[PDB]
């Protein structure tokens, strides 16, 4: 019954001329629902989801100001590390911040986090109490020093326990019909023979939301690992995602072998056989 | 909604 | 820097149906950095309507995208999705298998 909002920025230089190219994206749960792109002609944020359209044109003025503003910090900030690290600048370099927050089933604050990459490698996070810092390494170390005499985690922490809660209360709402919505997997089994002994039994998994699954093969009642394949979790393009495991095993003995299926939109977990 | 405190740079 | 090659899945939406209008994906994952060039292919020419989602990223810090287009499978056409990034030596071709 919990939910999060969750914002990904990501700038990365560009050596060669100009400044950074950014992108941030803002999810509820698995869904996107904003977008902002430096190198699309709006230079506005975005609607990407139907329910957020209902915003008027304050919102997107807000959003627009805040973010342009997040993606000034970023660009100083790709500047400052190429210094701590003493790198040329030659090169081209990723910074990339994810922060959120949580509600429980009681649609009360539940979590807060904030994370920030430098070169895909963890550079400094707010702890879980969202009251210090975790500093990766000892240039990250004079940032948290920074931070710590500046007072940036609390004024982190008045975000993530209010106005972020707030915000995700009200798109809840808004987008009940999708938001709070679990779309159980469609499942189902196909077999094919891989010669005259043996055949494959393929458990697929499709149009579910939100994307955590399980799915386990068993033989007689235990777990079976050997044998099996599988892909991973991947969008199905509308929304939903899609899954498959798969097991080979001797021709007769189909019956022996079932595909356990674990999701959120499931009262109980299901469990299939082959004919 | 974002962010809406003050930015810091690392 | 720290450098990671896509992994890559190509596939439909919907099950496949010759003469039936469907969706043809290819799903990256797992790179970094995120520069990354993607064709959807056709009988080895790339598909001129072709969409991506919105560059994010995964615990690891790892990107992802989602490249998609509308299409009508038919018994002769071949698909494919081609990616390049800067850890593979020429570009990655991988077909579209119905199947999987």
């Amino acid at each position: 019954g919990s939910h999060s909002m969750r914002y990904f920025f990501t700038s990365v230089s560009r050596p060669g001329r100009g400044e950074p190219r950014f992108i941030a994206v803002g999810y509820v749960d698995d869904t996107q629902f904003v977008r902002f792109d430096s190198d699309a002609a709006s230079q506005r944020m975005e609607p990407r989801a139907p329910w957020i359209e209902q915003e008027g044109p304050e919102y997107w003025d807000g959003e627009t100001r805040k973010v342009k503003a997040h993606s000034q910090t970023h660009r100083v900030d790709l500047g400052t590390l190429r210094g701590y690290y003493n790198q040329s600048e030659a090169g081209s370099h990723t910074v990339q911040r994810m922060y959120g927050c949580d509600v429980g089933s009681d649609w009360r604050f539940l979590r807060g986090y904030h994370q920030y990459a430098y070169d895909g490698k963890d550079y400094i996070a707010l702890k879980e109490d969202l009251r210090s810092w975790t500093a990766a390494d000892m240039a990250a170390q004079t940032t948290k020093h920074k931070w710590e005499a500046a007072h940036v985690a609390e004024q982190l922490r008045a975000y993530l326990e209010g106005t972020c809660v707030e915000w995700l209360r009200r798109y809840l709402e808004n987008g009940k019909e999708t938001l709070q919505r679990t779309d159980a997997p469609k499942t189902h089994m196909t077999h094919h023979a891989v010669s005259d002994h043996e055949a494959t039994l393929r458990c697929w998994a499709l149009s579910f939301y939100p994307a955590e699954i399980t799915l386990t093969w068993q033989r007689d009642g235990e777990d079976q690992t050997q044998d099996t394949e599988l892909v991973e979790t991947r969008p199905a393009g509308d929304g939903t995602f899609q899954k498959w495991a798969a097991v080979v095993v001797p021709s007769g003995q189909e019956q022996r072998y079932t595909c356990h299926v674990q999701h959120e939109g499931l009262p109980k977990p299901l469990t299939l056989r082959w004919e | 909604g974002v962010y809406d405190g003050r930015e810091h740079t690392v | 820097m720290i450098q990671r090659t896509p992994k890559i899945q190509v596939y439909s939406r919907h099950p496949a149906e010759n003469g039936k209008s469907n969706f043809l994906n290819c799903y990256v994952s797992g790179f970094h950095p995120s520069d990354i060039e993607v064709d959807l292919l056709k009988n080895g020419e790339r598909i001129e309507k072709v969409e991506h989602s919105d560059l994010s990223f995964s615990k690891d810090w790892s990107f992802y995208l989602l490249y998609y287009t509308e299409f009508t499978p038919t018994e002769k056409d071949e698909y494919a999705c081609r990616v390049n990034h800067v850890t593979l030596s020429q570009p990655k071709i991988v077909k579209w298998d119905r199947d999987m």
